[PDB]
């Protein structure tokens, strides 16, 4: 996952 | 946000751009909702950073003048309790800011309307994210605010193996995976505004997506989900  | 349109600048006046300061310069990082007119709510991972922040209301285009800005430091950052900067997947992305002014409310300008506690939309409800993140997986911020459609995935089908499977937890919302419109890098901590019994409510705060891109077929945005925090938004308001 990628916190954006 | 990839695949959006630009917002006209009257339709979502809770949206705030979360500002840090950089050099003689300040750089939008995040979006968030203002939910008192001393308060707003956006992710806790936007926040963990020791820089200073400041928030802006009534924005539409981040480069240019509008006539319609408020500009207001941060007084205090409370993050969720639970809130784990090496864990995203576990949740708890959620954090309140208390600004320094009350800033005035306009047409421009006013308090984002939140969900009862305990909501849970059904699958496929009509929502909107907005935000001045990148355009395109490793691309650009917008200079105006865009919105694009992202209909809700339930739980059922967002936690099952094709699409988030374990990774996604009952305190998020699921939003969009149709390959072509998503949030992305800027829009973190935004809204996911939801039509609900004729009136939009912000149910979920923009968290996020795929390793792989943002925008990516069967890996909607996941976003906080609201109405699991609404006891400790409250009580949070309530003490400071
Ligand atoms: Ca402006």
């Amino acid at each position: 996952v990628e916190p954006i | 946000v990839v695949g959006g349109t630009e917002a006209q600048r009257n339709s979502w006046p809770s949206q705030i751009s979360l500002q840090y300061r950089s050099g003689s310069s300040w750089a939008h990082t995040c979006g968030g909702t203002l939910i008192r007119q001393n308060w707003v709510m956006t992710a806790a991972h936007c926040v963990d950073r020791e820089l200073t922040f400041r928030v802006v209301v009534g924005e539409h285009n981040l480069n240019q003048n509008n006539g319609t800005e408020q500009y207001v430091g941060v007084q205090k950052i409370v993050v969720h309790p639970y809130w784990n900067t090496d864990d995203v997947a576990a949740g708890y992305d959620i954090a309140l800011l208390r600004l320094a002014q009350s800033v005035t409310l306009n047409s421009y300008v006013q308090l984002g309307v939140l969900p009862r506690a305990g909501t849970i939309l059904a699958n496929n409800s009509p929502c909107y994210i907005t935000g001045w993140g990148l355009t395109r997986t490793n691309g650009q911020l917008a200079q105006t605010l865009q919105q694009a459609y992202l209909p809700t995935v339930d739980y059922a089908i967002c936690s099952s193996s094709s699409y988030w499977g374990s990774t996604v937890k009952n305190s998020m919302v699921c939003a969009g995976g149709d390959g072509v419109r998503s949030g992305c890098q800027g829009d973190s901590g935004g809204p996911l505004h939801c039509l609900v019994n004729g009136q939009y409510a912000v149910h979920g705060v923009t968290s996020f997506v795929s390793r792989l891109g943002c925008n990516v077929t069967r890996k909607p945005t996941v976003f906080t989900r609201v109405s699991a925090y609404i006891s400790w938004i409250n009580n949070v308001i309530a003490s400071n």
